[PDB]
DNA sequence: GCTAAGCGCACCTAATTTCCTGACGGCAATCCT
RNA sequence: GUGAACCGGAUUGCCGUCAGGAAAUUAGGUGCGCUUAGCAGUAUUCCCCACGCUGUGGG
C-alpha cells in the first residue's frame, strides 16, 4: 500500500538527534513539546498531501515512537504474533508462557491512546531475544484497520499456526 | 411512586467481585468489555453496612438448630431441633431459610422446646418461620422458601412465604472499556534458607473502572412488606440512601483499600425506572481536558437532557436531585438545566427525599 | 397469460408444522406444506375460517405446486411456557416449538391464469396480516417480490426464478431441493416407490381436517440452471468520511475565497494570514463551503493543529471565533516562537 | 393498511426471557447465533401492565378465546452476535459456623443485546372487532405506542435491573408486511468512533435507502440524538424528537 | 520499600501526612482521577497537596 | 531583488534459580389424579 | 386469519480469606558547515483621481 511503505522508509532514514527527540517524547503527547509535533509534521504533511492513503495521525504517531524506541529493522513476513509465538514455544509452558500470553492477550483490549505501553512490554521481550527484524508495514496498516473484528481474528488464528508448528 | 438512585463512583485499583478464578467480574455492553460488579455484592455491603446495624433485622441461614439452642443456657435440645425441622421439609444442616432474627429466637424457643405433640409443633414452626417477614432487608432484597415435600410429611402445610422485594439493583458496569490487570505477587519465607525463593507465587487480578451504580425502590411495596408502618419504611428508605452512598463491597480491601466515595448521585422520584446506561454505550474516552468523572457526568447529563427532551409526560414531571461534594461536578455545565436542587450534602439531601417522601425527618424516623 | 403465481417465504424464524403434532410438543417440516401456503393465500384474499370452507380450498388445493428451497434452515426449538390461568388456578403448561431458521423458500403455484392474477393482486393488498405459518413470524422479504409469469410445467418455474444473494461473499448451496405435488402424468399410473405421503391437502380449516397427498422431490443444480442474483444494496453502514486532502482543484478555490473578506488577516492575532483552518469536517475532502473556514496566519495555524490533534475534537474543531477556545491559544503561542529553529 | 414499528432497543446486561435451563433465549440469524426475546414474552409484558392499564380494548389488541389480534409482535432479533456470560454466585449462611458459603452456588446466565422488535397493526380489523369506534382505536395504538416505548420484559429484573428505554422507533404505513430482520444479517462490529445503537440504526437506514430503490416513515430518536440516515437524502420523512409529539402525528395521519 | 534501593536510592520522606480519626473508611485517590499538569510557576507535590485539599474539602462539606 | 554540492560509520556482548496453597459451601416446585 | 389463532420460565443469593519479584551490573571508543555578498550615487516607481501635459485628492 503507497503510503505507509514510504512512511516506514522516511522514519527508517532519521538520524540519531531525531529518534532521541521522539524517544523523549515517549509516554505523552505531542501538545507540550514543539519539537515533537514539528517533527510529526515534517514526516506527516508533506506525506500526507502527496498520498491519499497516509497512515491515521495517532497510529502513526504510536508507530513513530516506538520506531524510536527499539528500532528494528523492516523485513517482510516477520509480524508480530510469528515472532512472539514462536518465541512463545520456548517458554514454560505451565507458569510462564500463561504469563506470556497474558501480555500479548491484552493488546486485544485498548483503544488507540494508551495502546503504546503494551506493545512497549511486548517489543522489549522481543529485544530480550535479539529479534533485529519486524514487519513494521504489516504492524501499521492492521493497526491502523484496528476497527474491525476480521483483522484481529486474523491477527489472533496467525499466533495460533505459528504456535502449533 | 418509585425512587431511583443513579450514582458514579470512581474506584481505586481494586478486586472487589471475583469469579471462580479471581478475575474481577466482565460483562459485555455496547460490543466491549465493561468492569462489573454484581448486584448481590452490593445488597450483602448494604445489608452489612455501618448504618445499617440499628435496621438489619434478618437472618439467612441454614444452621436454625444451632439459633434455637443458643438461647438455652442449660436446656440441651439440638437433635429434636434438628428433627423438627427436617419435618419441617429442609432435608439433612439444611437448606438456606430466610426470615427474623428476634423473630427465631423468641417464637421457636417457646414453640419448639415445649414439652407436646410432634408434628403440629412442626407446623407451628413452620408458621412462625413463614409469617416472620417483618424485617426491612427482607422487605428490601424480597424472599420466597420451598421446602422439600418427599421429606416432608403429608400432615404439615407451607403458608405463602413469598417476599416481593421492593429493590432493584443493577450490575455496577463501567463507563469505559475494562482494563483487566494482572498483579504478580509472592509471599517471602520469614525463616532464611540456602535458596532465597518465595513460599507462593501466584497471580491476583484487578481492575480500576469509573462504575454506574443503579437502585430502585418502590414504595407502594415496601410499604406492602413492611405494613402499615411508614415510619419504619422511611428509616429503611434513609438507610438505603446512606449505606449505599458510603459503603463500598468487602472484597480485597484488606489488600486494595479502595473506600472511594462516589462524585455523583442522582435520586429521581418517578412512576417508571429508567436505566442511565445508555448513555454509556459509546465508551469513555479520556481526554487532555477534564478528568473521567466530569466525561462520564457530561455523558450523563447529556443523555438525562435527551430523555427528558424525549420520553416526557405533563401528567407526571419528572424530578430529581443532583449530589456532589461542595458542588465540584456541576451536571449541566454547558445547557442541560434540568437538576433543580443540586444539593452539597447527604444529609440534605436525605431530609429532601424523606420531605418529598411525606411529613419525614430523619432525626423523626431515626426511632423505628 | 400468465399461468404461474410466486410466493417468497423468507423471514428470521418460520415453522410450518408437521402432522405429527397437537400435543405440547410442536413440532415442524422442512419445507411449507401445502395448508399453509394456502392459508397464506385465504389470508392474502382475506376470507373468513369457514369463507375458505365454503368452495375454496379445491380451487386453490388442484393447483399442483412446487416449493423451492433456497438455502437449508436449522430447527430451533423454542421453550414455550404457557400460563394456562394467570376459573384459574396457578398451573403452568410445558412446551417445546420448533422453528426453521434463516431459510428461503419459493413456492410456485399453476394454474389458470384469471386465479393467479386475482391471487398476485391479494398478495400486493393483504387484507389480513400475513406471516410465515405462525403468526409470531413476519415476512423479512416481500411475499409478492417476484412477478409472474407464463410456464409450462412446475419445473420451468421453479428454475426461472433467480437466487438472491443476501451479501457478498456467503456459501451457496450447490445442490438445491425441490418437493413438488405428484403430476400423476396419464390416467392411471400408481405413485412411484419414492412418493410420501403428506396430510397438508385442506377440507375444512375450523376444526383443521387434512387430506394426504403424494409429494415428490427433485433436485436442481446451480449455475446451470438456477443462477444468483446480484447483491442490490450495502450490508455495513460505515460512516461518513473525513481526512480531507489538501492537493484537490476544489480545495484551492474556497481556500483562496476564504482569504477575501478577511482580507489576508489573522483571526486570533490579526497578522498578515496564509493560510485556511476547517471548523467541522461534516463537509470535506471536496465538498466545502466558504462559511466554517478561518483564514490562519502560518504561526498560529500551526498551534491550532498542535491543541486539536489530541483533545478528542472529533468533528468541530477549534474555533477562532469564541472567547472560550480563545485565552489558551495565547499561551500555546507563546511557546512555538521560543523553540522552533527558524532554518525547507 | 398496516402500521408497521420497527424498535431499536439497547438493553443492559440482564436476562430478560429464560428457557429451561435458565439461559438468555437464543435465536439463529444472518448465519450467526442471536439473542431472542420470545414474541410471547414481550405480549404479556406489554399486556397485564399499569402502563398500558391505564368493544373491549386490549382484547382486540392481543387477543382471548377467533379474535385474530391486530397486533403481533416478531420474536427479538439481535442485532450483533449473542455473548451469553456466566455469573458466579454464592449465599452467605450469614451465622459464624467453622466453614463458610451455605447457598446454591450456582450459576446463572446473563446477555445484553440491542434487540429489532417489530410490530404490525391492521387497522381496518382492529376497527372491525372494536365495533366501529375509530376515536377509541386511535386512543388504545397510542397507549400502545406508550407501553412498548416504555415497558421491559418483566423477567430477572431484581437482580438484574435492567430499564433501558429504546434509542430508535420506526413506524411506516406501507402495503405489504415486511420486517427489516434482512438489514442485519451482518451483526453489528463495534467500531471505536461509533457505537452499537449508532451502528444499528445506521444499518436500519442503509437497508430502507434500498427497497424503495427497488410509503413514508415517522423516526423518533429522543432530541435527535440518533438521526435515521447521516445526510439531507429523503430517507425519513419526519425526523421527530420526542414520543409524544411521534404518537401525535402518528395519530393525526391516521385520523 | 526496599526494591532496588541499593541501584535508585530513593529514600525520600513524605511530603504530606493527614491522619484523620473517624468511623468509616474514605479515600482521596479521587481528588487524582485528573492527572497533575505541572506548571511552571508551581510544583507537582504543591499541586497535589492543592488537588488533595481541594478533594478533602469537597468531601468533609458535602459528606 | 532571496544560492547551491558534497559529504551522513559499524563491531562486540545481551544471565542465571526457585519457590507456584489449602478446606468449605453446590438449593427446592411445578408443570395428570 | 393457519398443526394454526389465544400463549413469561417465575422468584429466593458477598468468592472469600493469605501474600515484597528478589538480590548483580560503565555505553563506551571517532569527528572543522563551509566556500559568495553596498539596504542603496540616481535614468520606468506599481498605481486610482488631476495640472498648457511639472503642483494636486491618496491605495
Ligand atoms: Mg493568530
Amino acid at each position: 500500500n503507497r503510503g505507509t511503505v514510504d512512511f516506514i522508509a522516511s522514519l527508517e532514514n532519521l538520524k540519531e538527534g531525531d529518534l532521541g527527540i521522539l524517544r523523549k517524547l515517549r509516554g505523552a503527547r505531542l501538545d507540550e513539546k514543539l519539537p515533537g509535533f514539528d517533527l510529526f509534521s515534517a514526516l506527516w504533511w508533506p506525506l500526507r498531501q502527496k498520498n491519499q492513503r497516509a497512515p491515521k495521525r495517532e497510529v502513526a504517531w504510536l508507530i513513530a515512537k516506538l520506531f524510536a524506541e527499539f528500532r528494528f529493522e523492516q523485513r517482510e513476513g516477520a509480524t508480530l504474533p510469528i515472532l512472539m509465538g514462536g518465541i512463545c514455544r520456548k517458554l514454560e509452558p505451565k507458569k510462564e508462557l500463561p504469563r506470556v500470553l497474558a501480555r500479548f492477550d491484552q493488546l486485544a483490549s485498548l483503544d488507540i491512546m494508551q495502546m503504546e505501553e503494551p506493545l512497549s512490554v511486548i517489543m522489549g521481550i522481543l529485544r530480550k531475544h535479539q529479534q533485529v527484524c519486524l514487519d513494521w508495514v504489516g504492524l501499521t496498516d492492521v493497526l491502523s484497520f484496528w476497527e474491525q473484528e476480521p483483522v484481529k481474528r486474523e491477527w489472533s488464528d496467525s499466533f495460533i499456526k505459528a504456535y502449533k508448528i | 411512586m418509585l425512587i431511583e438512585i443513579h450514582m458514579i463512583q470512581n474506584h481505586s485499583p481494586a478486586n472487589l467481585n471475583r469469579d471462580d478464578l479471581g478475575a474481577p467480574k466482565t460483562c459485555y455492553f455496547g460490543g466491549v468489555l465493561r468492569s462489573r460488579i454484581s448486584s448481590q455484592c452490593i445488597k450483602r455491603s448494604i445489608r452489612t453496612s455501618n448504618d445499617f446495624k440499628a435496621l438489619l433485622g434478618g437472618v439467612r441461614t441454614r444452621r436454625l438448630a444451632d439459633l434455637i439452642q443458643q438461647e438455652a443456657g442449660e436446656t440441651e435440645c439440638w437433635k429434636k431441633a434438628q428433627e423438627i425441622l427436617n419435618k419441617c421439609g429442609f432435608k439433612n444442616t439444611k437448606m438456606l431459610v430466610f426470615m427474623s432474627k428476634d423473630k427465631i429466637k423468641d417464637l421457636a424457643r417457646i414453640v419448639l422446646d415445649n414439652s407436646l405433640g410432634l408434628t403440629e409443633a412442626a407446623q407451628q414452626v413452620a408458621n412462625v418461620i413463614a409469617q416472620a417477614t417483618l424485617a426491612p432487608d427482607i422487605a428490601l432484597c424480597g424472599r420466597m422458601l420451598e421446602p422439600n415435600d418427599k421429606d416432608k410429611d403429608k400432615k404439615v402445610k407451607w403458608s405463602n412465604t413469598t417476599v416481593e422485594a421492593a429493590l432493584q439493583v443493577a450490575h455496577a458496569i463501567s463507563t469505559h472499556i475494562a482494563r483487566p490487570e494482572i498483579d504478580y505477587f509472592v509471599a517471602a519465607d520469614d525463616v532464611p534458607g540456602e535458596d532465597a525463593g518465595a513460599g507462593h507465587i501466584g497471580e491476583s487480578m484487578f481492575a480500576s473502572a469509573c462504575f454506574y451504580k443503579y437502585f430502585s425502590i418502590d414504595w407502594e411495596q415496601l410499604v406492602k412488606n413492611l405494613k402499615g408502618d411508614t415510619n419504619l419504611a422511611a428509616h429503611t428508605v434513609g438507610a438505603f440512601l446512606l449505606a449505599a452512598a458510603k459503603t463500598n463491597p468487602s472484597g480485597k480491601q484488606n489488600s486494595f483499600a479502595a473506600h472511594n466515595y462516589p462524585d455523583g448521585i442522582l435520586v429521581e422520584f418517578k412512576n417508571s425506572p429508567i436505566s442511565y446506561a445508555n448513555a454509556f454505550v459509546r465508551p469513555v474516552s479520556v481526554v487532555k481536558e477534564s478528568d473521567l468523572v466530569e466525561q462520564s457526568i457530561g455523558q450523563l447529563s447529556n443523555y438525562v437532557n435527551d430523555i427528558r427532551l424525549g420520553y416526557y409526560d405533563e401528567q407526571s414531571p419528572v424530578i430529581g436531585f443532583w449530589f456532589s461534594p461542595n458542588n465540584r461536578y456541576p451536571l449541566g455545565y454547558k445547557h442541560s438545566k434540568l437538576a433543580s436542587r443540586n444539593i452539597g450534602n447527604l444529609n440534605e439531601l436525605v431530609g429532601a427525599v424523606l420531605d418529598y417522601i411525606g411529613g419525614f425527618k430523619w432525626e423523626e424516623v431515626q426511632k423505628s | 397469460p400468465p399461468n404461474t403465481l410466486f410466493l417468497r417465504l423468507e423471514g428470521a424464524l418460520q415453522s410450518w408444522g408437521s402432522n405429527e403434532a397437537k400435543f405440547a410438543l410442536r413440532r415442524t417440516a422442512d419445507a411449507p406444506t401445502k395448508s399453509g401456503v394456502l392459508g397464506l393465500l385465504c389470508a392474502a384474499m382475506g376470507i373468513g375460517r369457514a369463507e375458505a370452507a365454503d368452495s375454496w380450498l379445491p380451487k386453490l388445493a388442484n393447483l399442483r405446486m412446487g416449493v423451492r428451497i433456497d438455502r437449508p434452515g436449522i430447527r430451533w426449538w423454542d421453550f414455550h411456557t404457557v400460563g394456562a390461568g394467570q376459573k384459574t388456578r396457578a398451573e403452568t403448561l410445558l412446551s417445546r416449538r420448533e422453528y426453521l431458521a434463516d431459510a428461503s423458500f419459493l413456492v410456485a403455484l399453476q394454474g389458470e391464469p384469471e386465479l393467479v392474477a386475482k391471487l398476485s393482486a391479494a398478495l400486493a393488498k393483504p387484507v389480513w396480516a400475513i406471516y410465515l405459518g405462525r403468526k409470531s413470524c413476519p415476512p423479512s422479504r416481500p411475499v409478492c417480490e417476484h412477478p409472474p409469469g407464463f410456464y409450462n410445467t412446475l419445473e420451468e418455474a421453479l428454475s426461472a426464478v433467480p437466487l438472491q444473494k443476501r451479501w457478498h461473499n456467503e456459501p451457496l448451496p450447490q445442490i438445491l431441493p425441490c418437493v413438488m405435488d405428484w403430476i400423476p402424468g396419464y390416467d392411471g399410473e400408481h405413485a412411484p416407490d419414492d412418493a410420501e405421503i403428506h396430510y397438508d391437502l385442506p377440507v375444512s380449516f375450523q376444526p383443521p381436517r387434512h387430506l394426504p397427498r403424494f409429494v415428490i422431490r427433485r433436485e436442481l443444480v446451480v449455475g446451470e440452471d438456477v443462477q444468483v442474483s446480484r447483491e442490490t444494496g450495502t450490508s455495513v453502514w460505515r460512516p461518513k468520511g473525513t481526512r480531507a486532502d489538501y492537493n484537490n482543484s476544489e480545495y484551492k478555490k474556497v481556500r483562496a475565497e476564504r482569504l477575501v473578506m478577511d482580507h489576508a488577516a489573522c483571526m486570533v492575532c490579526k497578522a498578515p494570514a496564509t493560510t485556511v483552518q476547517h471548523v467541522n469536517y461534516r463537509r470535506a475532502g471536496g465538498k466545502e463551503i466558504p462559511e466554517d473556514l478561518r483564514a490562519l496566519c502560518r504561526l498560529c495555524h500551526d498551534a491550532c493543529t498542535m491543541l486539536e490533534y489530541g483533545s478528542g475534537m472529533t468533528t468541530n474543531r477549534i474555533d477562532p471565533c469564541d472567547p472560550i477556545w480563545r485565552e489558551r491559544i495565547l499561551a500555546k503561542r507563546k511557546e512555538i516562537v521560543e523553540f522552533r529553529s527558524r532554518g525547507r
